[PDB]
RNA sequence: GGCUGUCGUCAGCUCGUGUUGUGAAAUGUUGGGUUAAGUCCCGCAACGAGCGCAACCCUUAUCCUUUGUUGCCAGCGGUCC
C-alpha cells in the first residue's frame, strides 16, 4: 500500500501532494479515480440566496452602483466562503462611501472564514450612495442551478430574494502526473504526484482525504453480494 | 362555553407566536399595548387589503411587523404609497424605528382568518347564510387540506331566536395536539345583533 | 400615477444637476470675483 | 368602563406627576424628620387629584380595574384573549 | 476502593460512599445518631446495612440534603442499598426482596383550582 | 473577563442565540469557559375565564424564561471585537455587563 | 356576539351507502364476552366514515450524552476551618 506525505505547498490556493511507492499499475487507477472523485463529488459551500436593500428583482439597475444587479450576483458566485461548525450562515455587508469595496466588509460573526480579502463585489461610485444586502450561504454536494431551486419552495413571498446559480465545488483545477522512483530495495514503481488548485476554502491535504473515503463506502457494496 | 382555543391550546406546538419578543415588567406593560395599537391601525387602513395575520418581530427598539395578505400588491401602494404610509405610522405609536416586510399568503382559501373576514361581508352584503357558509367556504376543500369545520352564530335570517349552523367537511380533530388546525374568528354586525363566525381549517396533521 | 410621480421626481432631479454644476458654479465665481474687488 | 372614567384616571397621572412625582417630594422632607414645618403640612394641601395613590390602574385595554396585572396591564378577559390569539410574548396555559 | 450510591426520595439527595471497613457513619459532619439518632425510626439507614452484617464490615460516609426527616431518612436508605450493588453486583435480588432498589415514587401533590387542598373539596352541607 | 448572559423565551431561539457565540465569539482569542443553562425563573398566572361569576373558573398560564451564561474568559480584542458583529434574534436578553 | 357554569371525563353523539316499513322510523349503534371507555374480540343485513374515548402536550418517577457560573466538592493539595 502507498504511504501519504511529502506535501509541497505553493501557496493558499495551489498545492502538490506526492504519493512515493506505487505499484506498476496503481499510478494510473487510483490517480485516474481520485481525478473523477475530486471534480464530481466535493462538498463545499458557497452563495446561494441573496436579498438587495431597493432592489425589488435582478435586470435594474441601483443607484450609486455601475456594476449592475445581475453582474453583481455573478461576482457572490465567485466569492470564496468556508464554515467550520454552522451548516448554514447569513452574513450582513454594511458598507458606504467613494471608493470599491475590497472583500470582506461584512461583520464577522460565528464560524464564518472568509479566505478574499481583494475579490471585488461592487464598486460605490458617489457621497451619499449606501449598499446593506444580507448574504446567505448552504452547504451542498454538487451543482445546484437557479432554474431547480423554483419547484419544492412552497411559498416564496421574499421577492428581494434574488436566487443565484449555487457552485458547492472547492477545486477549481485537478491533474495527476506518473512518473518512475527508484526507492529503498526497488525494480519498477511509480510515484503518483496530484497538483491540486482550490478556491482556497477546504485544505488540500483534508480534500484528498474525503475523496478517498467517498470511494471506500462506494467499494464496500462491491465486496459482499 | 366548553371548548378549549383551538389556537392557544397548540401556542407550545406547531404553532408560532404572532409576537415573539423579549421584554421586562417595565417596559412590558406598554409593550404590548403599542403591539395593539399598531396591529389595531393596520387593520382600520387595510381591511380590503385582505391581510390575514399580523406577526411583530422586535429586537431593540425596531419593530419588524409582518402584514400577511392574500393581497400583497393592494397592501404595497403606488410603488411606496401604502408602505411608506404604514412604515412611517409606526412612529411615536412606538416612539421607535418600526419596519414593516408583507408576507403573501398561499391559497386565501385555506387560512382561517380570510375564510372568516369574507363570509361574514358576505352576510353584510345582504347574503344567504347557508349559500356561502357552505359554497363559499367549501373552497378550501378543492385548493387541498383535509376537513374544515365553519360555525354562524345566530340570529342568521329574519329571526329574534338566534341559532348556530353546522356543516364541515373531511375531519377536524381538535382534540388533537399534533393535529394543528387553522382556526379564526369574525364578526359582522348587521341591521340586527351580531352574527358570529368561526372557521376550522385541518391543514394535514402533524 | 406611481410611475408619473417617479418621471416627475427624476426630470426634477436630472435638472437640478445641471443647475448644481453650471448654477452655483457660476453664482461662486461670479461672487469670488465681487468678493475680491470690493 | 365609562368614557368619563376613562378619562379621570389619566389626568390624575398627569397632575400626580407635574406636581408630586418631584414636587411632594420637596415638603416630603420637612414634613420628615430631615433636621414638620406646619406650613410644608399645610401646603401638602395644594393639590388633591395630584396623589400617587389616587390612581386605580384600569384595564389597559378596556378599563375594568377588577383583575389588573401590572405584566399585561389588561383585565383578566382581555389577557385570556390576547393570550390565546398569541398577541402576548412567550405565554401559553400552565400544567404541572 | 470506593463506591457511589446516589439515593433519594420526597425532594430529598442521598450521597453515601462505602469504603471497605471502618463501620463508623457520618452524615454532612454529623454521627448517625447525632443528626438521626433517636428521632422517630432513622433506623432505616442502617437497616440495608445491618441487613448483610455490618459495622464491622464496611463504611459509610453519607452527604444528604433534601426533604425532612422521614425523605432524607428514605433517600439514603436508596443510595445506600444502591452503593451496595457496586460492590456486589450479585446481591440485588436480597436488597430488591426487601424493596430498597426502588425509589418512592410516591412523591407530594399539586393543589388544584376549585378544591382546598389538590384533593379536600370545599363542603357544601345544602344542595 | 468579559460576562455574557442570554434569556430567551424559549430553545427555538435562546439556542442558536448561544450557539452563534460559542462558535463566532470563541474562535482561538476567546478563551470562553462554558456554555452553562442556570435555573430557569417560572412565573405563572392564573385568571379568571368566565367574565363575572363563577368562581371555579380560572385558567392557569406561565412564561418561562429560559437563560444562558457561557461568557467569554479571555479579553482581547481580535476575538473579543467580533461579537457585536451579531444583533439579531427577534427575541434574546443580552446583558453584556462586566 | 363574545365569553362561563352543568349533566360530565359521562361515553356517549351522528353521517354516507345498503337494506327494512305505506310512513314517522329502524338498522349501523342491538346481542355474547371485555375494558376507564361505542376499548377490544366474536356475532350479526349491514359495510364503512366523522365528533368523541385512547395517543400527541406538560409535569413527576430511573439512568445516559453534553456544559459547569453565582451551583458541586470524590481525590490531591493550602487553610485568615
Amino acid at each position: 500500500k502507498p504511504r501519504l506525505v511529502d506535501i509541497e505547498q505553493v501557496s493558499s490556493t495551489h498545492a502538490k501532494v506526492t504519493l512515493e511507492p506505487l505499484e506498476r499499475g496503481f499510478g494510473h487507477t487510483l490517480g485516474n479515480a481520485l481525478r473523477r472523485i475530486l471534480l464530481s463529488s466535493m462538498p463545499g459551500c458557497a452563495v446561494t440566496e441573496v436579498e438587495i436593500d431597493g432592489v425589488l428583482h435582478e435586470y435594474s439597475t441601483k443607484e450609486g452602483v455601475q456594476e449592475d444587479i445581475l453582474e453583481i450576483l455573478l461576482n457572490l458566485k465567485g466569492l470564496a466562503v468556508r464554515v467550520q461548525g454552522k451548516d448554514e450562515v447569513i452574513l450582513t455587508l454594511n458598507k458606504s462611501g467613494i471608493g470599491p469595496v475590497t472583500a470582506a466588509d461584512i461583520t464577522h460573526d460565528g464560524d464564518v472564514e472568509i479566505v478574499k480579502p481583494q475579490h471585488v463585489i461592487c464598486h460605490l461610485t458617489d457621497e451619499n450612495a449606501s449598499i446593506s444586502m444580507r448574504i446567505k450561504v448552504q452547504r451542498g454536494r454538487g451543482y445546484v442551478p437557479a432554474s431547480t431551486r423554483i419547484h419544492s419552495e412552497e411559498d416564496e413571498r421574499p421577492i428581494g430574494r434574488l436566487l443565484v446559480d449555487a457552485c458547492y465545488s472547492p477545486v477549481e483545477r485537478i491533474a495527476y502526473n506518473v512518473e518512475a522512483a527508484r526507492v529503498e530495495q526497488r525494480t519498477d514503481l511509480d510515484k503518483l504526484v496530484i497538483e491540486m488548485e482550490t478556491n482556497g476554502t477546504i485544505d488540500p491535504e483534508e480534500a484528498i482525504r474525503r475523496a478517498a473515503t467517498i470511494l471506500a463506502e462506494q467499494l464496500e457494496a462491491f465486496v459482499d453480494l | 362555553g366548553q371548548k378549549v382555543h383551538p389556537n392557544g391550546i397548540r401556542l407550545g406546538i406547531v404553532k408560532p407566536w404572532n409576537s415573539t419578543w423579549f421584554a421586562n415588567t417595565k417596559e412590558f406593560a406598554d409593550n404590548l399595548d403599542s403591539d395593539f395599537k399598531v396591529r389595531q391601525y393596520l387593520t382600520k387602513e387595510l381591511a380590503k387589503a385582505s391581510v390575514s395575520r399580523i406577526v411583530i418581530e422586535r429586537p431593540a427598539k425596531s419593530i419588524r411587523v409582518t402584514i400577511h395578505t392574500a393581497r400583497p400588491g393592494i397592501v404595497i401602494g403606488k410603488k411606496g404609497e401604502d408602505v411608506e404610509k404604514l412604515r412611517k405610522v409606526v412612529a411615536d405609536i412606538a416612539g421607535v424605528p418600526a419596519q414593516i416586510n408583507i408576507a403573501e399568503v398561499r391559497k386565501p382559501e385555506l387560512d382561517a382568518k380570510l375564510v372568516a373576514d369574507s363570509i361574514t361581508s358576505q352576510l353584510e352584503r345582504r347574503v344567504m347564510f347557508r349559500r356561502a357558509m357552505k359554497r363559499a367556504v367549501q373552497n378550501a376543500m378543492r385548493l387541498g387540506a383535509k376537513g374544515i369545520k365553519v360555525e354562524v352564530s345566530g340570529r342568521l335570517g329574519g329571526a329574534e331566536i338566534a341559532r348556530t349552523e353546522w356543516y364541515r367537511e373531511g375531519r377536524v380533530p381538535l382534540h388533537t395536539l399534533r393535529a394543528d388546525i387553522d382556526y379564526n374568528t369574525s364578526e359582522a354586525h348587521t341591521t340586527y345583533g351580531v352574527i358570529g363566525v368561526k372557521v376550522w381549517i385541518f391543514k394535514g396533521e402533524i | 400615477l406611481e410611475i408619473e410621480e417617479m418621471q416627475l421626481k427624476q426630470a426634477k432631479k436630472d435638472l437640478s444637476e445641471e443647475l448644481q454644476i453650471l448654477e452655483a458654479g457660476l453664482f461662486s465665481r461670479i461672487r469670488a470675483v465681487l468678493v475680491a474687488g470690493g | 368602563a365609562k368614557q368619563s372614567m376613562k378619562a379621570r384616571e389619566v389626568k390624575r397621572v398627569a397632575l400626580a406627576d407635574k406636581y408630586f412625582a418631584k414636587r411632594a417630594e420637596l415638603k416630603a422632607i420637612i414634613s420628615d424628620v430631615n433636621a414638620r414645618w406646619n406650613a410644608v403640612l399645610k401646603l401638602q394641601t395644594l393639590p388633591r387629584d395630584s396623589s400617587p395613590s389616587r390612581q386605580r390602574n384600569r384595564c389597559r385595554q378596556t378599563g375594568r380595574p377588577h383583575g389588573f396585572l401590572r405584566k399585561f396591564g389588561l383585565s383578566r378577559i382581555k389577557v385570556r384573549e390576547a393570550a390565546m390569539r398569541g398577541e402576548i410574548p412567550g405565554l401559553k396555559k400552565a400544567s404541572w | 476502593n470506593q463506591y457511589y450510591g446516589t439515593g433519594r426520595r420526597k425532594s430529598s439527595a442521598a450521597r453515601v460512599f462505602i469504603k471497605p471497613g471502618n463501620g463508623k457513619i457520618v452524615i454532612n459532619q454529623r454521627s448517625l445518631e447525632q443528626y438521626f439518632g433517636r428521632e422517630t425510626a432513622r433506623m432505616v439507614v442502617r437497616q440495608p446495612l445491618e441487613l448483610v452484617d455490618m459495622v464491622e464490615k464496611l463504611d459509610l460516609y453519607i452527604t444528604v440534603k433534601g426533604g425532612g426527616i422521614s425523605g432524607q431518612a428514605g433517600a439514603i436508605r436508596h443510595g445506600i442499598t444502591r452503593a451496595l450493588m457496586e460492590y456486589d453486583e450479585s446481591l440485588r435480588s436480597e436488597l430488591r426482596k426487601a424493596g430498597f432498589v426502588t425509589r418512592d415514587a410516591r412523591q407530594v401533590e399539586r393543589k388544584k383550582v376549585g378544591l382546598r387542598k389538590a384533593r379536600r373539596r370545599p363542603q357544601f352541607s345544602k344542595r | 473577563r468579559i460576562r455574557i448572559r442570554l434569556k430567551a423565551f424559549d430553545h427555538r431561539l435562546i439556542d442558536q442565540a448561544t450557539a452563534e457565540i460559542v462558535e463566532t465569539a470563541k474562535r482561538t482569542g476567546a478563551q470562553v469557559r462554558g456554555p452553562i443553562p442556570l435555573p430557569t425563573r417560572k412565573e405563572r398566572f392564573t385568571v379568571l375565564i368566565s367574565p363575572h361569576v363563577n368562581k371555579d373558573a380560572r385558567d392557569q398560564y406561565e412564561i418561562r424564561t429560559h437563560l444562558r451564561l457561557v461568557d467569554i474568559v479571555e479579553p482581547t480584542e481580535k476575538t473579543v471585537d467580533a461579537l457585536m458583529r451579531l444583533d439579531l434574534a427577534a427575541g434574546v436578553d443580552v446583558q453584556i455587563s462586566l
